[PDB]
RNA sequence: UUUCUUGCCGGAGGUAGAGCUACUGGAUGGCCGAUGGGCCCCACAGGGUUACUGACGUCAGCCAAACUCCGAAUGCCGGUAAGUCCAAGAGUGCGGCAGUGAGACGGCGGGGGAUAAGCUCCGUGCGUCGAGAGGGAAACAGCCCAGAUCGCCGGCUAAG
RNA sequence: UUGCCUCCUAAAAUGUAACGGAGGCGCCCAAAGGUUCCCUCAACCUGGACGGCAAUCAGGUGUUGAGUGUAAGUGCACAAGGGAGCUUGACUGCGAGACGGACAUGUCGAGCAGGGACGAAAGUCGGGACUAGUGAUCCGGCACCUCUGAGUGGAAGGGGUGUCGCUCAACGGAUAAAAGGUACCCCGGGGAUAACAGGCUGAUCUUCCCCAAGAGUCCAUAUCGACGGGAUGGUUUGGCACCUCGAUGUCGGCUCGUCGCAUCCUGGGGCUGGAGCAGGUCCCAAGGGUUGGGCUGUUCGCCCAUUAAAGCGGCACGCG
RNA sequence: GUUACGGCGGUCCAUAGCGGCAGGGAAACGCCCGGUCCCAUCCCGAACCCGGAAGCUAAGCCUGCCAGCGCCGAUGAUACUACCCAUCCGGGUGGAAAAGUAGGACACCGCCGAACAC
């Protein structure tokens, strides 16, 4: 499958480990958005950084 | 004192080759005991200065 | 007066007050008993006034059980005195209660005089605390 | 008024230095501990301060032997 | 006593989150 | 890319939780049943007699920071896949030239305190302020949203 | 109190502070070190003159209990614990590799000389069950050395090796060598730090409830109310040390106020524990008023004479 | 190839132990008799050696069966907890603890030697 991840909170306020997570996955700015593989390491990124991104199956 | 730092000197070469301590009172006379002289380059008798 | 004969250690930390009970927490002595709804150290006098009550509303029959002792000492520095210099000397000896510690039992024929003299008792206590019952 | 306490030693950064699965050179401490906690297992020595000293080199490996704790060292298939 | 409790309390706003500096 | 994030794999723990008849210090009952005091049979043999001080033991029940038969979650140490892709402005080593070594509050875990302090002392790949403007908190360093390259007679939102 | 060791705090790696909670220290052991071998009771009975909470003892199981140079984690009938022999692992002198921890500290495989045990049997076992039992460098000794030898045929006049000398205990050790007073004080700084005031807190303080036990001649609640419990206020003593130490003037009195109500008159309820009355106790509703003297530093008080009354507090303990 | 026959060795060393009931000696493992023979008692031929089969499976050994004591012990749930949401409460995602009952278990394999029939 497909998820469109979008950055919805900001890092200010956020942990090391949220924002390299964020980082991680591509995501560098609020709303901006990444298309990544529905596995396990996008599962456990979406995991860690879930209260700050919204995430969405692509069709 | 009570446990002095006695030093073993060989019979043979006559070394002071090692510092021990040792309880005078349990045992006041010199401390003959085997050890190594390097000198003499094997086992000889050491007692205490 | 409830004091231990020794403890291990006079100055201990004091005894967190988190989670509810896990045990004691149902009437496995008497027939009514007064368990606890917040935390509190109750203290020895607490404990004290609070069993010379449920006594002195039953008079003459029933029985009283005291679940808790106050083990725990909490301590109190000398009056007067700056931050530092130690810990205090052990003040009151304390059990610590938390949510749903059932702290008294009672067995007594007539539930009104029961129920009356539990609440007396938490009336003494410093905490909420209801009327529990053996029958669930 | 004053408290009788207020000494304490050095920590002595005793415990497990070379975890599961590590791979050791010989001689290689692994465990710095007070008594046997855990014991020499096959290729560890043990100190004379009950330091447990990998004696081959390998990889670290915790097991029990007659419900003792003790550390191994397997040998690494060379590439 | 009421000025510190005011202070305190007024950290249960909406906006402090329940939070504010110096409770 | 050695850094870091995530997944998985191997690992040691004794914390949170409890559990204590699993140890070291406790708790209502009766029990074969300890000194048995006490009636004594009237043995000084020997024995029931225990209204009361109640041994070990036992019965569901309870606590501990310096208790542990147990025992997580996280964290940590390694290995491995990848992800971060005009690299993090990453880690490491060697020379830079430093200042810094008065911290503050807030959230969580604690010590001292009275489980008071806008108290004090610790821990926290916790945050923010320090050194951070902007919006919200009426005002209001540390809370919440959000990190200001500069303009705009633009648009969408965050907390509110 | 200061250094070192052990534990907890310490939040299951390591590490982690406080004038946090507990203790140890800083020795001791030549047989308590090494090696080789071997073991074996914590408590009831029968008892065992004396000799019960104990003998020299004998059996059983207590299943690994029990106890065991000096506090935690370990070590057990796989014995780090208990006995025995050796004759001196008392294993010492030269020590790749690795390592754990800033210097300092700490671990050992392994190779060589010489030995000690065990030997048949193997060839195996580097001070003490382990972490404290210590003090850098300088400067000096003392033994040994294939070093030096201030022109040397040459020697005497320094170094190397191993060892010694510090409660340098303020234990990283400013000197080899050192106590105080200052209100006669001075200067450099600090609100980094105290006294006053302010601020936070509210232990203390102050003012306020109950299942009311009990007192109140009869009766819990007219008046009170123990044992316990819950708060108010910020007028005390404090705790903190947040503004102020390139200055925020203190107590008391005077003068002048202003404010709060937690009431010393004006209105009520209860008691009528006034059966009633004159009176009075208690609890609910600030406009005014709320004296003058003596003794008090007197913040406090007591006293004298009055008063309707001679209120309590805040205002930088209002106001220099 | 087999035996209630043997030793040797076997596991994150009790699911294996303790206890109770029943059974075995051709050869092994034992039991056992006197000190001429190495060796030993901090005394003792009790532990270690000599000659053994006149005699015995009582015990150890091992076999079968008992779940009584001990041991192991789920799933579920709860406690707890990382992160996240949440003004004081609390909640979501993920992980997830002893007791017990349901329960498991009176342990689990290879080398070689003896007789049996081939």
């Amino acid at each position: 499958a497909e998820l469109k991840i979008t950055q919805v909170r900001s890092t200010i306020g956020a942990r090391w480990k949220q924002r390299e997570s964020l980082r991680t996955l591509g995501l560098k700015k609020i709303r901006q958005s990444v298309v990544r593989e529905d596995n396990a390491q996008t599962r456990g990124l979406i995991n860690t950084v879930h209260h700050l991104v919204e995430v969405e199956e692509v069709g | 004192d009570v446990r002095p730092k006695i030093t073993l000197a060989c019979e043979v070469c006559k070394h002071r080759n090692y510092i021990t301590k040792k309880n005078r009172r349990n045992d006041p006379d010199r401390l003959e005991i085997k050890k190594f002289c390097p000198n003499c380059g094997t086992h000889q008798p050491h007692k205490e200065s | 007066m409830l004091i231990p004969r020794k403890v291990k250690h006079r100055k201990q930390h004091h005894p967190e007050q988190r989670g509810i009970a896990s045990g004691g927490t149902s009437v496995s002595f008497g027939d009514y008993g007064i368990q606890a709804l917040e935390h509190a150290y109750i203290t020895n006098r607490q404990i004290e006034s609070a069993r010379i009550a449920i006594n002195r509303h039953i008079k003459r029959g029933g029985k009283v059980w005291i679940n808790i002792f106050p083990d725990r000492p909490l301590t109190k520095k000398p009056a007067e005195t700056r931050m530092g210099s130690g810990k205090g000397s052990p003040e009151w000896w304390v059990a610590n209660v938390k949510p749903g510690r059932v702290l008294f039992e009672l067995s007594y024929p007539d539930e009104k005089t029961a129920r009356d003299a539990l609440t007396r008792a938490i009336h003494k206590l410093p905490i909420k605390a209801r009327i529990v019952t053996r029958e669930e | 008024s004053s408290s009788r306490n207020g000494r304490d030693s050095a920590a002595q950064r005793l415990g497990v230095k070379r975890f599961g699965g590590q791979v050791v050179k010989a001689g290689e401490i692994l465990v710095r501990q007070r008594g046997t906690h855990f014991h020499p297992g096959v290729n560890v020595g043990r100190g004379g301060d009950d330091t447990l000293f990998a004696l081959a080199p390998g990889a670290v490996e915790f097991g029990a032997k007659r419900g003792r704790k003790t550390v191994n060292i397997v040998p690494v298939a060379r590439p | 006593a009421k000025r510190g409790r005011k202070k305190r309390d007024r950290k249960h706003s909406k906006a402090n989150h329940g939070k504010r500096p110096n409770a």
